[PDB]
């Protein structure tokens, strides 16, 4: 009641008005800021997934590194829409939101529903075996996950370790990867629609392209247990090879840049 | 034995002549009273029974080898991850009580509602205590931390969205103080000075922050024994970024929302919600580079009663402006060269200049307890710039420093 | 199982009908809550380091075979010899959580200042808490203790210096209660009704003292929702000495100073020391044998506001005579047959009667509190038999039990 | 300033009417109530030693039991004066003020303070261990101390423990009580005044009475180690013997009872 004047709320600091400021929606990823800049595919398969949806519903946006603790849930890739009120802001959008702001996500008959429980649950783990717990890879995970983190190797050693060891929980399996990409292939030859029964690829190629890609492009390494860079593209005779390169022309139909 | 020789042999080499009791405030400084101080204390308030252990501990040791102390303290709740390192320790160094020294690897989950995130510290430190025999203290420090933000549970921001990383902040601070005060948590005739600049990373102070934050203080008093007591206050402060690599030009990345002053409460400027008066964004308290303060006060003794025990009044007439550092001048994610970020303070400090930066006002009632001060005011907000949420009522006000 | 199972059937053996309310609340009786109360609690307060150890303890165990609780408490001080008994147990008794039953062994040292010297309990006791359905409670003991008085300090008396020796006590308590209260702390339209009975020493109940105390209790309440809530309040008391061995007539030793009432202070009687309206000896607070009590009151709602939160107003005129029992009849160390002792006791009634007895007068600002009732009172001790030591100033009351 | 009415102070109870009004100081002693109507001596020495002295100050009194813990001090002989106020008492008076309240109390040359060395510190223990340890005279203690304590057997083994404890650390020593009463014995028949130099008994005889008193009358039982009831009697000629009988002839010169 009693307070006199109003001067003009009083200019957000500078790291907010360069990062978050936009104009079109900042989805947030996993990424690296060379590649920010580009709106090129994620590296981590849980976020490109819903990225390829996103860009495939041709909605605009920019994607935006973050740290999986800036979400409203656990999981990262939420969505933000942009700012209307320079000092007050609208409301997240979880990853359970982005397609809600048709035939994305639309019912399919249940063996399409049985495939998809085999790419969730089995060739999920083959990452993180692959990635997480192999030795060899012990270089990669580091350019990824630790070295922007914090850049001090005294701290660089913690947090690889409570990933390392909160991901080997999680999860040999090498084989079971083996035949699932032999199962799938099978699934494409006998579609004849570029896609998985649908003339427009749904939740299903995109959920596939989610780890179809990054192997090829992270785990084609070649130094017994050859890894899932080949399998992907040697399992059966390379349709999943074609069907990310027929995928991607549309979703980033105008970049090069994969196949290693 | 040497420990107190060495301060008797000054004593015995030389009417009457009373140089001793500089010798008893000596014996005194060392905190360990002549017939003694104590031993080891403990306690563990150890609760069980559930998912909660609780597992409450503590711990002090007055001595080890004559003048060397020690501490724990420890909750592993079953909730928290822990407290499980608050460790101390002290020395004096060769010879006095005064150069004292210290190590601490404290761990601790700072929490903050005024923005909606937590802290997760779990650092250690290095100090050196020295206290000049005129009064004057000053410090060192050296303390890597990691200093984690992982709270954001609600609607936070846009802004407490793009600091949730880590960070090392491999600071070197330099304390000071310059205390004439007649009682410390009572002003009444004394004085007061202080000065709190540390470095945080740069050349060999390595990490990934940068900058060099420069926090001063001021007070006053001056009762014109009619216990008047005409107040006083003063602050300022400056969060200057700088490069990281042994220079002063070239990269500087801007502040975080760990390294920003934030100016309000019942314990710096009366008047105010716990945060307040900053850059805010929506609902969420995001501090500000470069700010100031002020105050102005009256301590009215309860007339016709005395200089009796120590409540007295209060009225107050705070102010306050904590300014954020926005560049708009020479438009690279976040690199701003020396030109640029100088010429951003520069302009950044012409916001403190004008302006009527804020007002609070009220009456209050101070009890001066011995180790603290408590103050129940009653403040009505004048002058505001929108969206610092104000307060009126009853102002709580609890703590050892105040304005 | 079973535990639940028997009173499950009758529930089952059965428009609609609703029944399984009182199950619902014979469930939450046992004090085991439908998800779960507790699992065993703990805490060691330990201090340490010098002639004090000060061995803090604590325990708790919510379960043993289903139903059965147990504690524990200690101090170890060094100083005090110990309260390291201070243990219970708890297990209903074949069917229902009302039957309980219980045992105890307690170990204290109940300091009295208002009679200047200390009590050293070292007994144990066995009760059988039955609650009848109607909410009328019962209870029984057996507590042979060993009640030793060793604390007389300062100047006491002549008179706390013939007590200083050790007894038995082989009490038997008959406790009850028919509680129709409101509100357990803000008696507003409630009732009550006590009487605790207990018969000392005497046939089977060996020891050494005899007698039979025998406490009485009433209260009321009438708001004539404006919360006027008139009060009300009396009680009663008699301790009629008696023979020792298996018969009524015979020897009869008087009372101690162990086994007297005492009426006075914040809790009893507002608007007197802690310890008052006594046959005085001196300073020190001999207490008397028959006694009565009274009280009235208005507990005033705060006008224009309401029955809101339950602080209220409070008008109190309270009363009380603390008679001793003198015989000033047949005029053998001290041994009065029952002949004697009636026609004592039957004349030291009398001066129950005549007289005005006391009476405090005051206003006060009650806080009731869903555990506790505080009271911060002002009265005014109008009539005074000589050496009761009136008071006039605050008269700070906490705690349950009030008038 | 307000209390309107004072209504005569109320009557103290029962107890304290009969036990502590008297009319005569009521000095406490450690006594059974048979002898307190009698007046007949303490049978603890610490405190018939002062019981002994004021009697000799021809100072009338009446003798009290207690328990020691009613005391000022922990000691209990303790005098109480009169009642002059029937409900406000005098202060009492500890065992250093009784003599207080000449020439018993006097300087003696230094050979007369050795030997009073000799009985508190040496003929003190041999009570102690005849009493308090020897386990033949655990009947005698019974009777004295416990018995009138509480009479419930379940306690008193908890005093009878307490005081055997804190009496046997508080003090084999038979030998040295044995040749002690000789030396007495010799300082005695060299003195020809019928006490310790002196015409009128002062604190040495009292002090010595003390324990030549009860170690008859409570230890005379004959059952080696002849009990001290007969070294008294044996050491020398017998010159304790007599001491007692012409000492028992002043404190008390109309009571018969001694000698067991």
């Amino acid at each position: 009641y009693f307070p006199l004047r109003i001067y003009e709320p009083n200019e957000l600091p500078e790291r907010s008005q360069q990062l978050t400021s936009g104009d079109l929606p900042t989805l947030y990823v996993f990424s690296t800021d060379s590649d920010a800049r580009l709106g090129l595919p994620s590296f981590n398969p849980g976020c490109l997934k819903w990225q390829t949806l996103l860009r495939l519903a041709n909605l605009d946006f920019r994607i935006l590194p973050s740290t999986n603790h800036s979400s409203p849930t656990g999981s990262l890739p939420f969505l933000l829409p942009p700012r209307t009120s320079p000092t007050a802001s609208p409301a997240p959008i979880p990853a359970s939101g982005l397609l809600s702001f048709g035939h994305l996500d639309a019912d399919l008959p249940p063996r399409a529903q049985a495939y998809l429980a085999l790419i969730t649950h089995s060739l999920r783990n083959a990452w993180l075996c692959a990635l997480y717990l192999d030795p060899t890879h012990d270089a990669l995970l580091r350019r990824l996950y630790v070295d922007p983190a914090s850049s001090s190797r005294a701290v660089r050693a913690a947090l690889l370790h409570q990933l390392r060891r909160a991901a080997a929980e999680q999860v040999a399996v090498y084989r079971s990867a083996r035949d699932a990409l032999d199962a799938l292939a099978s699934l494409l030859r006998e579609s004849e629609t570029a896609w998985f029964g649908t003339e427009r690829p749904g939740s299903f190629d995109a959920a596939l392209f989610s780890y179809t890609h990054l192997m090829v492009e992270y785990m084609s390494e070649e130094t017994g247990r050859v890894s899932l860079g080949r399998m992907v593209k040697e399992a059966g005779n390379g349709e999943l090879a074609e069907h990310r390169e027929r995928m991607l022309g549309v979703a980033w139909p105008e970049w090069d840049g994969y196949r290693r | 034995r040497s420990l107190l020789d060495q301060i008797f042999k000054p004593v015995l080499e030389d009417q009457v002549l009373d140089r001793v009791g500089a010798a008893t405030k000596k014996l005194a400084r060392f905190d360990i009273f002549v017939k003694e101080k104590s031993r080891l204390v403990f306690s563990a308030g150890t609760d069980f029974g559930n998912a909660e252990g609780s597992a409450y501990t503590n711990a002090v040791v007055r001595n080890i080898f004559g003048g060397a102390e020690t501490l724990t303290v420890n909750a592993s709740t079953g909730t928290r991850t822990r407290s499980a390192y608050n460790a101390t320790f002290s020395t004096p160094i060769n010879g006095n009580p005064d150069l004292r020294l210290s190590v601490e690897a404290l761990r601790s989950a700072t929490q903050k509602p005024w923005a909606s995130h937590e802290e997760h510290l779990t650092g250690a430190n290095l100090r050196l205590a020295w206290l000049t025999e005129k009064g004057d203290t000053h410090a060192l420090a050296y303390s890597s931390v990691w200093r984690q933000l992982t709270g954001l549970a609600p609607t936070a921001s846009p802004t407490v969205r793009a600091d949730a990383g880590d960070s090392l902040k491999s600071s070197l601070t330099h304390t000071f103080t310059r205390d004439r005060r007649d009682n410390p948590m009572l002003p009444q005739s004394g004085y007061l000075f202080r000065s709190v600049s540390e470095l945080a990373g740069w050349g060999p102070l390595n990490g990934d922050v940068s900058f060099a934050k420069t926090e001063v203080e001021a007070s006053g008093a001056l009762p014109v024994k009619s216990g008047v007591s005409v107040g006083g206050g003063l602050r300022l402060g400056v969060l200057y970024p700088l490069p990281l690599g042994y220079s002063l030009t070239g990269a500087a990345q801007p502040s975080r929302i760990n390294d920003r002053f934030q100016l309000g409460g019942p314990n710096d400027v009366r008047g105010f919600k716990i945060g307040g008066l900053g850059p805010h964004d929506g609902v969420d308290a995001v501090g500000g580079d470069v700010f100031a303060a002020g105050s102005v006060n009256a301590l009215l003794p309860l007339p016709r009663t005395g200089p009796d025990s120590p409540l007295r009044l209060q009225l107050y007439a705070n102010a306050g402006r904590l300014v954020a550092l926005n560049s708009k001048g020479t438009d690279e994610g976040l690199a701003m060269d020396s030109a640029a970020v100088f010429k951003g303070v520069k302009s950044a400090v012409g916001k403190l200049t004008n302006g009527i930066p804020s007002l609070a006002a009220g009456v209050g009632l101070v009890y001066a307890h011995p180790v603290a001060r408590f103050e129940l005011n009653f403040s009505l907000p004048l002058v505001l710039r929108r969206g610092e949420e104000g307060r009126k009522g009853l102002q709580v006000g609890v703590g050892i420093s105040f304005l």
